């Protein structure tokens, strides 16, 4: 078995005249909850096109479950892409079906199970995201948080290996917001899939993270728990997560070697 | 009776009063069991889950409608040997306490 589902090295990422990412690595650990952060506008959803193989990098390579996607066939790499599922902020619901036919359209294209059952699954899928009432509303009759949500019961209908959520959180009460974070956590735990976030609600993110990693000019700049980086004096990293520049840092006191720590001698 | 169903994935057992599952509760696996659902769950009181391994959404509903038409005969049925998971999936989706035993 592999260790990391996705693993990125040396990708540099060009558009036009701006460079978008330069030399990056990171490492998505199977069955694991993996936040991506950063100032808006850096290309994070680009990021997440760049694993789904939807974009190619101009070098380094991009393994999933140990393939390199760029070097991969077509065919191959539409027979890897049935284990990946991405929500983007951009993509829209089918006007002409309701909320339910909505999030029922990938199990009806793909799982090819029995109808009760199926049914019984959109009706849970629903239930997890706050929806089940709304199953009869066209999107038209929908709001941007109900819209944004069903988007999302739509991208966890199949649970693949990984699952990608760019921005899950916008747009939503405080409420439903912690619903929505406790949803992939849950995911995540029953399931075992790998859950790639992006997100600015970073407290709400930080909360079910396994592995966290910012992301600013073309770089990484910090990677570790939430303890790490509350404790981590880099002017890019404090002015991100503190919103304010020149800021304390408000783990004031940083901690030496964990393993030393652990396991002294 | 005592009924025996093996698949390279799922294997289902009736013995008596209890239907042990053995194996992927899957959704491309499930389908035999769906198939012969009534006979399956004729005459139990108990579904043991000890020998699966995993249990996705669609093997949940499955699990759902077992419990339904197995009361409706008039058995009241008991869960055993559930993985922690199965109870953090159905904690996902609120399910009400008369479809899943706790």
């Amino acid at each position: 078995s592999v260790a990391n589902l996705v693993d990125m090295r040396d990708v540099s990422f060009t558009r036009g005249n701006r460079c978008i990412f330069d030399n990056i690595s990171l490492t998505v650990p199977r069955g694991k909850i993996t936040a991506i952060m950063g100032p808006s506008g850096i290309g994070k959803t680009t990021l997440l096109r760049l694993i789904g193989g939807q974009i190619a990098p101009d070098h380094g390579e991009i393994l999933f479950d140990g393939e390199n996607i760029p070097a991969m066939s077509r065919s191959r790499l539409y027979t890897v892409r049935k284990r990946m599922s991405m929500l983007f902020q951009s993509g829209a619901l089918f006007t002409d079906m309701n909320v339910f036919d909505n999030v029922a359209y990938p199990l009806r294209e793909h799982t090819q199970l029995p109808a009760p059952l199926l049914h019984s699954t959109v009706m849970m899928k629903l239930e997890a995201v706050g929806l089940r009432g709304a199953a009869k509303l066209m999107p038209s009759e929908l709001s941007g948080g109900m819209a944004r949500r069903a988007a999302l019961a739509r991208a966890i209908a199949l649970e693949p290996d990984l699952i990608m959520f760019d921005e899950p959180f916008v747009g939503q009460d405080p409420i439903t917001m912690g619903v929505l974070v406790k949803l992939i956590s849950e995911l995540n735990s029953a399931l075992g899939v790998t859950c790639v976030v992006v997100s600015h609600d970073v407290p709400e993110v930080l909360s079910i993270a396994d592995h966290a990693w910012i992301l600013a000019d073309k770089k990484i700049v910090a990677h570790g728990s939430a303890q790490a980086l509350q404790a981590n004096p880099d002017p890019r990293v404090r002015q991100f997560l503190d919103g304010i520049a020149d800021g304390p840092v408000p783990f004031r006191y940083p901690a030496g070697d964990y393993h030393a720590d652990l396991l002294p001698g | 009776e005592n009924l025996y169903f093996q698949s390279e994935s799922l294997s289902w057992m009736q013995t008596g009063d209890t239907l042990a599952l053995s194996g992927e509760l899957d959704q491309d696996v499930l389908l035999p069991l769906w198939e012969m659902r009534e006979e399956a769950v004729k005459g139990i009181t108990c579904i043991d889950l000890s020998r699966v391994s995993r249990v996705d959404t669609g093997g949940l509903a499955l699990l759902l409608h077992l419990i339904d038409l197995a009361k409706k005969q008039g058995n009241n049925v008991t869960l055993q040997g559930v993985n922690d998971k199965v109870y953090t999936l159905a904690k996902l989706y609120n399910l009400p306490a008369d479809v899943l035993p706790r």
